[PDB]
């Protein structure tokens, strides 16, 4: 709800609720930190998702392809190594944080070159943005749809469980 | 926007200022490697390199050697850690020798200031010149790196070769 | 078949053989 | 050694020199002799040795081989 | 954008100078130009010159040199070549007097002439152990 | 200690302890100054 | 299919012919670097970014070559000695240390499936290289399921190694034909020129054909 | 990147690999060297030349003694022309099974003798592995008097 | 460095110094030959050994010679 | 043809240049020396004569094998 980049033609500064009339600086970055955060996890959980649900090469098959079951199937050996790896990565996430002139979501310093940014890098940030917020979205369905009916994506689709 | 400009507002070096070589991402892990984390003695530099070296050694002479074992035997573990071990002694044997013939000073960071205030008119190579500023750069500070290097070796070979032994029997 | 004396007495001849080699490798300088 | 000469090797090693010096990790470790490609006549003499060398090893063995394993 | 306004707008490349020039000896070749001309560096790709000072940095003489050499085909011939050493010592090399080589200028005195051809060389079995 | 454990005494001693010694000594030599 | 002189000449031929033709069109980019090449047309386009970081490029693809032709090669001198100290379980085989082209398998599954399945409208496979029936014309084969092994995965990594290394030596001519911190007016000498002389240790093969020169043998190797 | 090419200033400021591989390769060529006289010439010359017969000398001590200890001498004089000499013994920690049952000779892994040296000292009247002991013996006796 | 050593052969035509890439070569005064001028090496320190200059030289048997001697960075052309 | 292209690849020009010299002194004493000078072949020649002499041996060494091969069989 400021000059910041995220803002696209179906709602301009989508504020309804006004979280950001009264926010400061550091809450709204904060803000931004978790929105980008939630859109690349939900990204990569989605595509996993569906992935999974057509293709497990790994563990010599087996790990049913309904997600949610094949949560409980990893040897929880390979869970912990998973975990260990977000861990390091975020460590370095909170590193990069005290870098000078860091930007919110920005873990790449794009800042070093991007002095004066164009329409093109801001259109490709909401892009970035908009498909964080569709996978948000979709994983939310994805995992309540699976809870409810017991069906993965391309299974309910295939039988006609809409 | 260009996302690769002249490193350091310098063009005529050989080097450039990528995504890779200037990242935030880049700067932070290597700011958080031991070889350039601040607040770290040499010798705890050597250490914690030495550590994680053998660590990973000890893995593929234990894995692949001349004495594997598809089950668990003492004797693969044995030859795969004293493998390591006397790898990592081939290293610190190199690393003592480098250091030998590579520096001549015992404080750095002060002997280039010492030589750029108070005139150099010497030898040079020991009072000018001078490359480096880190405490790495220095007779004892390699000394005490290659140390570290050898003990902390030796030290996650011998925990490697227990968390090995410990996974083959109660997993 | 020679015996442990035999062998070790050749050894230390060869000891012996290497000092004055060495010898004669620093005389002809470094 | 003999077919490939110099020059073509000098701008190669000159790559490995930037490659090693504008490396993290590695930049901690610089030689005190710059690394040089061989010199002509050095190249030539490690040509004629491999040449010598090897030639003299294969037919060594094929002659002592062949006279074992065809005469008994 | 770059550490001084006199350099030629060049983007930077991977072979420019490296440790040697800065521990042991760099070369710096100026010249003005009356165009801001795109030239192709000794090192890498193109530049562009600036519309009077220009200065360039370089490992090598001969890379200084040729980028004069492809001065010349600017009708530029002001530019003026010098030696740094590791620290500001800097040494006017290449219009040593002021003239080009080439011009015969008073005041250079022979170096390495012998006052004889090829063939009043001594024989050098007769230069064994000097 | 027989004379057939002399090879498996000696060969590891020449033929890896030389070596190491020798290339510490000629590096060292050969790396000196002035 | 049943006469094989004719397809192993075919092949050979053909394969020859693309070689030559590939170090061809590298010899002419070239030619094109260090005669029609404009520095001042192209300021700042792609050729130009190439040029300015051919460092990291050559250097880069020296390391791959590197790798690759030390484990390729090393795989199949370890190997050889291995075979030759008589510890035959300790080789890159199949009843050994094995390493499956998993990928590639997946692939070949992945096309003789595809008939009914991903190409509804096909009858059969495109090839029975793929899987398949064994087709015989005249007690002959014609065509079989082509099995990969450890055996296809050790010569397959020497066809990338040796393509890898016939491209370095391509790529560091077209790069190197204008410039370099050897000679700094290497587009001055032309496409074509023996050296710059024996000084700088020895400048013999610098120019660009003599990458072409090069190339082709390492062509002939790969090929 | 100094000392090592003592013998050669020129070398010794090379600050390249150069000078190492130089160094090499120019160490005999003593009338190359700097500082160098005629005198000083034939006098390493004349050294050198002891240390060589010293190193020959000390070969054939060698082959001797291995001939003495892992060879066949004294079997294959009573069986000349079916017994086949051993050089030496092999121990190589690289060996499988196999390669160790294959080279297996006697009592150990053993390279056959392709130097005809059992047949010389046959001729020259040579009957038992302490003849060729005693030769080692004197042999490395040279070799000390030449050094 | 190396040596090079300019012998009265020669007819000043420039040529030489013209071709050296490392400014090593320069036309001094001289009444030896028509021109008037002969070529000097008084920078043989920058000599990088690439024989440029007699190849540049018309006279029968050359009138400037590189003689290849002691290496070093600026005569190895070492960038680095 | 494969061996005959080493002598190009391995050797160098000023050898060549040195006995066509002294072929050219025989010439000159039998006053049959050609008004064409007599030169070896430059550097750059020279490698593309090794290099042409060498990928036509090892392509026909192997033209031959494999058809020889591939037609008995
Ligand atoms: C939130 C992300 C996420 C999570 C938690 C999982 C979780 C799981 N996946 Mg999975 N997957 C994901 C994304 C994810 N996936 C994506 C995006 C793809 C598409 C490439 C896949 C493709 C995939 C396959 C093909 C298979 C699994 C399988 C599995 C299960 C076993 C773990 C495994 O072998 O992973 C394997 C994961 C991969 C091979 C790809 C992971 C690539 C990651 C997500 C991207 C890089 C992450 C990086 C380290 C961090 C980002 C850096 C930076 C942004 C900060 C487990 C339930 C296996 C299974 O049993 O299926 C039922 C299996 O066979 N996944
Ligand atoms: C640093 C290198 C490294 C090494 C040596 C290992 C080693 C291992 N991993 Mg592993 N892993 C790593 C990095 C590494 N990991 C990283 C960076 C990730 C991404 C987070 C994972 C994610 C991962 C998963 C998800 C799983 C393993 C598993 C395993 C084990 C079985 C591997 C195998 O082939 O069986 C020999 C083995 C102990 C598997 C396991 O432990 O199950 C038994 C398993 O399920 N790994
Ligand atoms: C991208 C947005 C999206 C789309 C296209 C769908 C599409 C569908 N949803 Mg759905 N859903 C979504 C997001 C979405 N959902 C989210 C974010 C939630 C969480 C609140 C749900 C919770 C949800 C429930 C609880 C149910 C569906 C159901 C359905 C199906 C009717 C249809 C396939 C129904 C279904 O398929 O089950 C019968 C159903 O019962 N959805
Ligand atoms: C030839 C390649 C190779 C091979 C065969 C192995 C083999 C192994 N590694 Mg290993 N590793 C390698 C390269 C290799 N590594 C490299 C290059 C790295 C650096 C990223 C590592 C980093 C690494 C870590 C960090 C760990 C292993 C561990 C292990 C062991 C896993 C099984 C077990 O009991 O632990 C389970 C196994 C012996 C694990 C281990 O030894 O645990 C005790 C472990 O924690 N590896
Ligand atoms: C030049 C002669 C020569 C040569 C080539 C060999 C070669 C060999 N000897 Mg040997 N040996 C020799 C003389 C020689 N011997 C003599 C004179 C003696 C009596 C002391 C022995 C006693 C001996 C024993 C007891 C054993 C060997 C063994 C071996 C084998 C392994 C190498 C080793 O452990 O060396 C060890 C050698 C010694 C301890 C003796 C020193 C060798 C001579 C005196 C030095 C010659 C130096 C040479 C001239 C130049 C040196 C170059 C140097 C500066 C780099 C190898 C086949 C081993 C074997 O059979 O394994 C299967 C073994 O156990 N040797
Ligand atoms: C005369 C030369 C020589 C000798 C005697 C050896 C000896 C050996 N090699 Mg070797 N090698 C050599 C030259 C040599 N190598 C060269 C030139 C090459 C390159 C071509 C190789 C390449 C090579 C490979 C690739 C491998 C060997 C291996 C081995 C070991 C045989 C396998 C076995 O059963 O041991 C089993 C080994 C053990 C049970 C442990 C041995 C570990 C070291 C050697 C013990 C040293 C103790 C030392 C005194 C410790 C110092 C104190 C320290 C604790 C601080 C053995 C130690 C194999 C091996 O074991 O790898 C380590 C192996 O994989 N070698
Ligand atoms: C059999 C002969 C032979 C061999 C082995 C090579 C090897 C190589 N050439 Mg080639 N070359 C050859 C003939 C050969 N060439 C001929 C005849 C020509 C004339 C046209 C050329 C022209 C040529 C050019 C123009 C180029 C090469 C390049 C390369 C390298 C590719 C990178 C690589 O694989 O390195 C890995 C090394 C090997 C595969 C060799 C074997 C190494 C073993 C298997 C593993 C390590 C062994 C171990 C270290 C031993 C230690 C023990 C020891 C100390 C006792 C490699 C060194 C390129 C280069 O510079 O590299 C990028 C390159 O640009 N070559
Ligand atoms: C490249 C070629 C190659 C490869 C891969 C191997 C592989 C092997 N050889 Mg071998 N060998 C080769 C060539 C090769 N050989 C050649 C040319 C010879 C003849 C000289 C031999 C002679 C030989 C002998 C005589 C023996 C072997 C043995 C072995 C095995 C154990 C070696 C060992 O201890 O590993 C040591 C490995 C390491 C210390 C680690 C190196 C590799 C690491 C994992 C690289 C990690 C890179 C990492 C991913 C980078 C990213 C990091 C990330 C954090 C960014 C192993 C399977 C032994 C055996 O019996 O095995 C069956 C044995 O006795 N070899
Ligand atoms: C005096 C001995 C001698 C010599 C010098 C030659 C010389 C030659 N023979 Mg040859 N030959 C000889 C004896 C000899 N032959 C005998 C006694 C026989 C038995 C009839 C043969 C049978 C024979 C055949 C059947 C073939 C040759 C070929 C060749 C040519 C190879 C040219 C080349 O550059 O190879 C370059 C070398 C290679 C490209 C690799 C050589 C093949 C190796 C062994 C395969 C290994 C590949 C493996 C996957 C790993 C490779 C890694 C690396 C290549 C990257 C060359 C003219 C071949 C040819 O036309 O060219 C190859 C050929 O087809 N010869
Ligand atoms: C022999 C040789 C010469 C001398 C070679 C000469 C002078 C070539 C002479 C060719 C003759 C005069 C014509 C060709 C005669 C052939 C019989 C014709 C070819 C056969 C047909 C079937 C094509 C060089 O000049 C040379 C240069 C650089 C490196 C190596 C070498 C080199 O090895
Ligand atoms: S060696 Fe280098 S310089 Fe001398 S001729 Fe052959 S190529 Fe030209
Ligand atoms: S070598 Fe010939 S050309 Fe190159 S600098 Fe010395 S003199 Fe001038």
């Amino acid at each position: 709800l400021d000059g910041m980049i995220g803002s696209s033609a179906p709602f301009k500064n989508f504020d309804p609720l006004g979280f950001a009339a009264k926010a400061d600086q550091k809450t709204l970055n904060k803000y931004r930190e978790s929105e980008l955060k939630h859109g690349r996890v939900a990204m990569l959980a989605v595509l996993g998702w569906i992935v999974q649900e057509f293709w497990h090469p790994l563990y010599d098959g087996k790990l049913s392809s309904n997600p949610l079951k094949a949560l409980t199937e990893v040897p929880l050996i390979g869970w912990a190594q998973i975990f260990v790896a977000i861990n390091v990565i975020e460590y370095l996430q909170n590193k990069i944080k005290e870098l000078p002139g860091y930007r919110p979501g920005d873990y790449l310093g794009t800042w070093e070159w991007v002095e004066q940014s164009d329409e093109g890098w801001d259109s490709y940030q909401t892009k970035e943005l908009n498909n964080g917020r569709l996978a948000m979205v979709a994983i939310a369905g994805l995992i309540v749809q699976d809870l409810i009916t017991g069906q993965a994506a391309l299974e309910q689709i295939t039988a006609g469980n809409t | 926007v260009s996302f690769i400009k002249p490193y350091r507002q310098d063009p005529f070096v050989g080097h450039l200022a990528t995504p890779i070589t200037t990242s935030a991402f880049t700067r932070a892990y290597l700011k958080v490697l031991p070889a350039y984390r601040p607040g770290l003695t040499p010798l705890s530099r050597g250490a914690e390199i030495g550590f994680t070296h053998g660590y990973f050694l000890i893995g593929p002479f234990y894995t692949y050697g001349p004495l594997r074992s598809v089950e668990f035997s003492l004797t693969s573990l044995a030859a795969g850690l004293l493998a390591a071990i006397t790898l990592l002694l081939i290293l610190t044997v190199g690393l003592s020798i480098y250091g030998q013939v590579t520096y001549d000073v015992y404080d750095n960071a002060l002997i280039v200031k010492l030589v750029r205030q108070m005139v150099g008119s010497e030898r040079t190579q020991d009072l000018p010149q001078i490359k480096g500023t880190s405490e790495l750069d220095t007779v004892l500070g390699w000394q005490k790196f290659s140390e570290g290097f050898f003990s902390g070796g030796l030290i996650g070979s011998i925990v490697a070769a227990v968390g090995i032994a410990l996974y083959s029997t109660y997993l | 078949m020679i015996y442990d004396s035999q062998v070790y007495i050749a050894l230390v001849i060869a000891v012996v053989a290497s000092v004055l080699a060495i010898r004669l490798g620093a005389t002809l300088y470094n | 050694f003999l077919i490939s000469w110099r020059g073509y090797w000098q701008e190669l090693i000159e790559t490995i020199v930037w490659a090693h010096e504008r490396t993290p990790l590695a930049n901690l470790v610089r030689w005190k002799d710059k690394p040089v490609a061989l010199s002509i006549v050095q190249a030539r003499l490690v040509g004629l040795a491999h040449f010598t060398i090897g030639y003299v090893l294969t037919y060594a063995a094929f002659v002592i081989a062949s006279t074992i394993g065809k005469l008994g | 954008k770059l550490k001084q306004s006199d350099f030629p707008k060049f983007e930077g490349s991977t072979g420019g100078w490296l440790s040697a020039a800065k521990n042991e000896e760099k070369y710096v070749i100026i010249w003005t130009s009356k165009d801001a001309s795109l030239f192709e560096m000794p090192t890498g790709g193109t530049a562009k010159m600036n519309a009077g000072n220009n200065v360039a940095y370089f490992a090598r003489k001969e890379q200084c040199l040729a980028l004069g050499s492809q001065l010349r085909g600017f009708k530029i011939t002001n530019y003026k070549i010098f030696r740094i050493y590791p620290p500001l010592d800097i040494t006017l090399l290449h219009p040593f007097d002021g003239v080009f080589p080439e011009k015969v200028n008073q005041g250079r005195s022979p170096v390495g002439k012998r006052d004889a051809s090829i063939g009043g060389n001594p024989n050098p079995a007769s230069l064994k152990f000097q | 200690m027989s004379l057939d454990l002399l090879p498996s005494f000696f060969v590891p001693l020449v033929g890896l302890v030389l070596p190491l010694f020798s290339i510490i000594g000629l590096f060292l030599y050969i790396e000196k100054e002035n | 299919a049943i006469d094989y002189p004719t397809q192993l000449s075919l092949f050979t031929h053909h394969v020859w012919i693309g070689g030559f033709c590939i170090v061809g069109g590298a010899a002419h980019g070239a030619i094109f670097f260090v005669r029609d090449y404009n520095a001042a047309n192209n300021y700042n386009n792609l050729i130009d970014r190439v040029i300015r970081h051919r460092d990291a490029i050559i250097s880069h693809l020296n390391w791959v070559c590197i790798f690759l032709g030390c484990h390729s090669f090393g795989l199949y001198v370890h190997n050889d000695t291995m075979r030759a100290l008589g510890r035959s379980q300790d080789l890159f085989s199949d009843n050994a240390i094995a390493l499956k082209p998993i990928f590639a398998q997946f692939i070949q599954n992945l096309h003789t499936l595809a008939p009914g399945s991903t190409a509804p409208n096909a009858l059969t496979t495109v090839s029975y290289a793929f899987g398949g029936d064994v087709i015989s014309v005249g007690s002959k084969i014609a065509m079989m399921p082509i099995s990969l092994g450890t055996a296809d995965f050790l010569v397959h990594h020497i066809h990338a190694f040796t393509i890898h290394v016939t491209v370095l030596i391509l790529l560091k001519g077209v790069l190197y034909s204008r410039n370099s911190r050897l000679i700094p007016d290497k587009a001055n000498l032309g496409f074509r020129f023996p050296c710059d002389g024996p000084g700088r240790g020895g400048t013999c093969q610098v120019s660009a054909w003599d990458h072409v020169f090069l190339g082709l043998f390492w062509m002939y190797n790969s090929i | 990147v100094y000392k090592f090419p003592k013998f050669s200033k020129a070398l010794a400021e090379d600050p390249s690999t150069r000078r190492i591989w130089y160094g090499i390769a120019t160490a005999h060529d003593f009338e190359s060297h700097d500082a160098m006289t005629e005198s000083k010439l034939y006098q390493k010359i004349f050294a050198s030349h002891f240390g060589h017969i010293a190193i020959i000398f000390l070969w054939t001590a060698g082959n001797l003694f291995h001939v003495a200890w892992q060879g066949n001498f004294e079997a294959w004089i009573l069986n000349p022309l079916k017994v086949r000499p051993i050089a030496h013994a092999i121990w190589d920690p690289h060996f499988g099974q196999a390669a160790y049952k294959a080279f297996l000779k006697t009592s150990s892994p053993a390279n056959l003798a392709l130097s005809g040296v059992y047949e010389w000292w046959y001729t020259i009247g040579m009957r038992t592995n302490n003849d060729l002991y005693q030769g080692s013996f004197f042999l490395i006796l040279l070799s000390s008097l030449l050094l | 460095s190396h040596t090079v050593k300019i012998y009265d052969t020669c007819i000043g035509c420039t040529q030489c110094v013209r071709a050296c890439p490392t400014d090593v070569l320069e036309m001094v005064p001289w009444d030896g030959c028509k021109a008037g001028q002969i070529a000097s090496a008084p920078r043989t320190e920058d000599c990088v050994g690439c024989k440029r200059c007699e190849t540049a030289c018309p006279t029968d048997f050359l009138s400037v010679r590189v003689y290849l001697g002691g290496e070093t960075t600026r005569s190895l052309g070492l960038a680095y | 043809i494969w061996a005959f292209s080493l002598m190009f690849l391995f050797s160098g020009r000023g050898y060549w240049q040195e006995l066509i010299e002294s072929i050219v002194w025989a010439h000159n004493k039998l006053k049959v020396a050609p008004s064409i000078q007599p030169r070896a072949l430059s550097i750059t020649q020279g490698r593309a004569v090794g290099v042409a002499h060498y990928l036509l041996g090892g392509i026909g060494t192997t033209w031959a094998f494999f058809l020889a091969r591939i037609i008995s069989v």
